[PDB]
RNA sequence: AGGACGACAUUAGACGAAUCAUCUGGAAAGAUGAAUCAAAGAAGGUAAUAAUCCUGUAGUCGAAAAUGUUGUCUCUCUUGAGUGGAUCCUGAGUACGACGGAGCACGUGAAAUUCCGUCGGAAUCUGGGAGGACCAUCUCCUAAGGCUAAAUACUCUCUAGUGACCGAUAGUGAACCAGUACCGUGAGGGAAAGGUGAAAAGCACCCCGGAAGGGGAGUGAAAUAGAACCUGAAACCGUGUGCUUACAAGUAGUCAGAGCCCGUUAAUGGGUGAUGGCGUGCCUUUUGUAGAAUGAACCGGCGAGUUACGAUUUGAUGCAAGGUUAAGCAGUAAAUGUGGAGCCGUAGCGAAAGCGAGUCUGAAUAGGGCGUUUAGUAUUUGGUCGUAGACCCGAAACCAGGUGAU
RNA sequence: UAACUUGGGAGUCAGAACAUGGGUGAUAAGGUCCGUGUUCGAAAGGGAAACAGCCCAGACCACCAGCUAAGGUCCCAAAAU
RNA sequence: GACAAUGGUAGGAGAGCGUUCUAAGGGCGUUGAAGCAUGAUCGUAAGGACAUGUGGAGCGCUUAGAAGUGAGAAUGCCGGUG
């Protein structure tokens, strides 16, 4: 209940503020519908056959009936020829459903306080640099140390936070208000600017 | 928690029986149909409610009614739903609506009395009902019917 | 995602044909008629697994009763004085020494006659 | 497509939790018995809403 | 109603940062070690798997010309507000009505509004209609003349992209000089057919044969990779072989067990079998089948409960007398922020007025039927229904639109 | 050791032979039609020479172990000339 | 240690292996991958391995998703061979 500040390589004055949304005890069947949820939605299912209807040929009936001792057979493009004509193809669906507006919430106090009640979470403050330098950072990513996953946020906006660290392989930059759950999982760090921090007891609860 | 070794919730996945898919499976080679009849052709089904010729139960019983064209429905509150709140300013159509107890009233608020008033309240609603009109006048309070 | 049955069949197949070796002439080199002489295989093998035990004590009958009449004892009659002498012996033991070592079997015939 | 339901529910009314129909043959002879006539209430269905309780499910 | 004065977008293209060394290898992009750029760790190619080898990407620039948006000015154009209303005009064979008929969700019915056909046919500001026939009163609005952007529906194409979409019996019918060979007089049907290697280095020469082919040599890491060419499974046709067969009655095995040959993922070992018991294949269909009932020549490959939208049910998970968002608008085609119009539930009874913890029939406070004492709600995994072709495969047959008297 | 109330999911509505009470038939049928039991259908084994319906008895798998049921005991073929 | 229960069609109810792809974590691969052939091995079933040949470049294993998911019959369709 009081995570302490550094900057840039220095211990300096830190906060409190982290009262209900960082200590809840991880409801972890909350988060199962809501990882599940975010990655059957970034997809774009677009996949079709075309089934019996819509190929090409088959109004002719080849073998008549009655005599010829043949099967029953009725067109060309009935599904067991070597022709076309699918039964029970895909689709073109779309995958999509939502929780309520509480549960929605709830995954995400309890993905971020899945980080604070046990095993890592660090808040540093802010840090400006105006000329776009990868080095600049990779450099500040291994004094205070992280391993290869690593989660920077932004209060609102970085002309060179978002900016630089894109080329990094396990870096994500992220505004706080594009906070979803997939991401503060799968990193293993959340770094935050002191700004932000005060701001997102502010909004989830 | 992390991504690669997340468990699912506790009796919620149950993966669904794909039918005719072997003779072991206890739905093999009919799938759950039968031998022959009706039932099982494709696209066999008979409508729902009908006897075979026999005709159905809905043509035995005869009609009656008409509904209306202005049914006046008054969004029924009780009167224990009062026991919340004090001052005992006004209750209002403006006001017990975003208290949260009443939404979309059709025409009119109704005091219907199946709880206990417990106090000297005043209200203001758009019309009574006898017995809880007794209630409000009991420990004092007058409205505007 | 079209799945086919890439060789979750002649790898399935291949243990069939296998398994069937020695059948003749043509039900051992193809699936659909050796399918069906080795799932008779197995039929059978419940059953006459069922008659080695109905067998085996139809054999020891007749080389007990081959030996008991050298001393002037029918079967029959041996067995209920055997019972009665209170020897809890199976047959194929008394198989077994009837047949190697005589002198054994030479007093053990006494010892039945003598409950009689 | 919405579950259409089909209007041979004029006739029936759902109570609380069963239905309720309106009692058979009433007009078109009454040569027929006295204290029979007076049977002209109505009841509830019986256990054949398992037939229909796909029919009749907006009534509500 | 036309047209000169002046910023962007298209139609080609520039520049574009960072590496070596050893090892196995035919050859390294691999292994091990030492370095470096990064607004560049998208993607592909290079003798294997490359941020730093090539083409590229991020970010920047360019346009003689010709079109499209267009900003500015220049031009055309152009008077707009009030009062008196003592007179004058406001869309004629129209609106309507009778008669048969179509459309309005509405089958002529109690039937307004709407258009067409035939025939009769008004009044004009105290007018004229319309408020589900019609009359009365009250509110609303002025037909029988015209014109109109945006929100929205589509892709044979063009530009740049993406895919829990297929990888040659799949994908378009058509990757392959496809609507082509080919069948039909005709209208119209309508296939099969991808892969040498890194590079053609595509076998100089010697030998048998007329040649085709072939054995050496030779290129190549590999020709057991030879232009029917990567990989090469089964049916099936063959070659010498270890055991076994010419006095025998057979759904072809299985369980005993002799003799001779071989030695294993080393285990109560593998192959062969003189002789005894035991015994009428499989699936569909049946009161019943070895059945002389049906189906299969054999081996490969393909080939049958699926999806959207709803309704009801248990299982799960949020919140609790409360639960809940739709369309839209912002946003890595991010599943998260806002949006409380609505839906369901907290109270039912009766056809309805209406009444209310109770109503209803009823002359009744009598007796009855249905209620009251509280758990509903949102999303989703299952089982099943409904509408769609809705487990697949099969009919004679109907109705449109055409091609054919050789 | 069951029964009943509620709620999801069905399948069957072509039966057959024996043993007995009956109608029809001709005290004819492996006939047809009812009652009532069993077994088969949906049940493999042992006996009835072989033989869904008769007679014993219900197979979770192993073993070269013993008693017994129905039918049998000179030989084929286990057991009494 | 007991104690009982385990034939079985239509059909109802549970627990399971395998195939293709994605997400995350963690690996094996010219000192030879996937397939192909052969073998006396392991699990109660579907199946899982491990050596040895042939093969010349892209695969497994745990967790969790989504489905064009499994072949012996349709006088089935196509290509081969009797
Ligand atoms: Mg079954
Ligand atoms: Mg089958
Ligand atoms: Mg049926
Ligand atoms: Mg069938
Ligand atoms: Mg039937
Ligand atoms: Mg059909
Ligand atoms: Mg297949
Ligand atoms: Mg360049
Ligand atoms: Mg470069
Ligand atoms: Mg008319
Ligand atoms: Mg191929
Ligand atoms: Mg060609
Ligand atoms: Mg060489
Ligand atoms: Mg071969
Ligand atoms: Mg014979
Ligand atoms: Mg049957
Ligand atoms: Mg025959
Ligand atoms: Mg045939
Ligand atoms: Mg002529
Ligand atoms: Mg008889
Ligand atoms: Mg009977
Ligand atoms: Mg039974
Ligand atoms: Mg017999
Ligand atoms: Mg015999
Ligand atoms: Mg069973
Ligand atoms: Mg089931
Ligand atoms: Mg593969
Ligand atoms: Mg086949
Ligand atoms: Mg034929």
């Amino acid at each position: 209940n009081y995570d302490v500040l550094k900057l840039d390589g220095t211990k300096s004055g830190s906060i409190e503020l982290s009262d209900a949304v960082f200590g809840i005890e991880p409801n972890n069947s909350v988060l199962f519908e809501a990882i599940n949820l975010q990655r059957a939605s970034l997809r774009q299912g677009t996949h079709a056959v075309k089934n019996r209807s819509a190929v090409s040929g088959g109004g002719r009936k080849p073998w008549k009936q009655k005599g010829t001792g043949r099967a029953r057979q009725g067109t060309i493009r009935a599904p067991q020829w070597r022709g076309g004509g699918i039964v029970f193809g895909p689709t073109p669906r779309s995958y999509a459903y939502k929780m309520p507006k509480k549960m929605r919430r709830l995954a995400l106090r309890s993905a971020l306080s899945f980080k604070a009640q046990e095993n890592g979470l660090t808040v540093v403050d802010a840090f400006n640099f105006e000329a776009p330098k990868t080095k600049e950072f990779k450099n500040v990513l291994s004094t205070l140390e992280q391993p290869k996953k690593v989660l920077v946020v932004t209060e609102n906006e970085d002309v060179n936070v978002e900016l630089s660290a894109r080329n990094i392989p396990g870096v994500q930059v992220t505004t706080a208000q594009g906070l979803n759950v997939l991401d503060i999982t799968n990193a293993d760090s959340l770094v935050i600017t002191e700004a932000a921090a005060k701001k997102v007891e502010e909004v989830l609860g | 928690m992390k991504l690669h070794e997340l468990k699912p919730a506790e009796g919620s996945r149950k993966e669904r029986n794909r039918v005719g898919r072997g003779v072991a499976t206890g739905n093999g080679k009919t799938s759950g149909r039968g031998h022959k009849g009706q039932k099982a052709r494709s696209g066999g089904g008979v409508r729902p409610g009908f006897e075979g010729g026999q005709l159905p139960l809905f043509r035995r019983l005869p009609k009656r009614g008409f509904t209306n064209i202005n049914r006046k429905e008054y969004a029924i509150v009780n009167l224990d739903q009062l026991n919340k709140f004090e001052d005992g300013t006004e209750v209002t159509p403006a006001l017990l609506v975003e208290s949260g107890v009443v939404k979309n009233e059709k025409s009119g608020i109704k005091i219907l009395g199946n709880g206990s008033l417990d106090k000297k309240l005043t209200v203001k609603a758009h019309k009574f009902s006898a017995s809880a009109a007794e209630a409000i006048d009991a420990k004092g309070g007058a409205h505007e019917v | 995602p079209r799945v086919k049955g890439g060789t979750v069949t002649r790898a399935r197949r291949k243990k069939t044909i296998k398994l069937a070796k020695g059948y003749f002439g043509s039900k051992h080199t193809l699936y659909k008629v050796a399918k069906q002489q080795v799932m008779k295989s197995g039929q059978y093998a419940f059953r006459d697994r069922r008659q080695r035990k109905r067998d085996f004590r139809k054999l020891w009958i007749t080389r007990i009763n081959a030996a008991a009449r050298q001393h002037e004892m029918s079967y029959s009659r041996l067995m209920n004085g055997l019972k009665k002498a209170g020897i809890d012996i199976n047959r194929k033991m008394l198989s077994e020494i009837a047949i190697s070592d005589e002198k054994a079997f030479a007093q053990l015939v006494t010892k039945a006659k003598d409950a009689l | 497509p919405k579950m259409k339901t089909h209007r041979g529910a004029a006739k029936r009314v759902k109570r609380t939790a069963s239905g309720q129909l309106k009692r058979s043959r009433a007009f078109t002879s009454h040569l027929f018995a006295n204290k029979s006539t007076k049977q002209k209430r109505q009841l509830r269905k019986a256990r054949l809403v398992s037939k229909s309780d796909m029919k009749r499910v907006k009534q509500l």
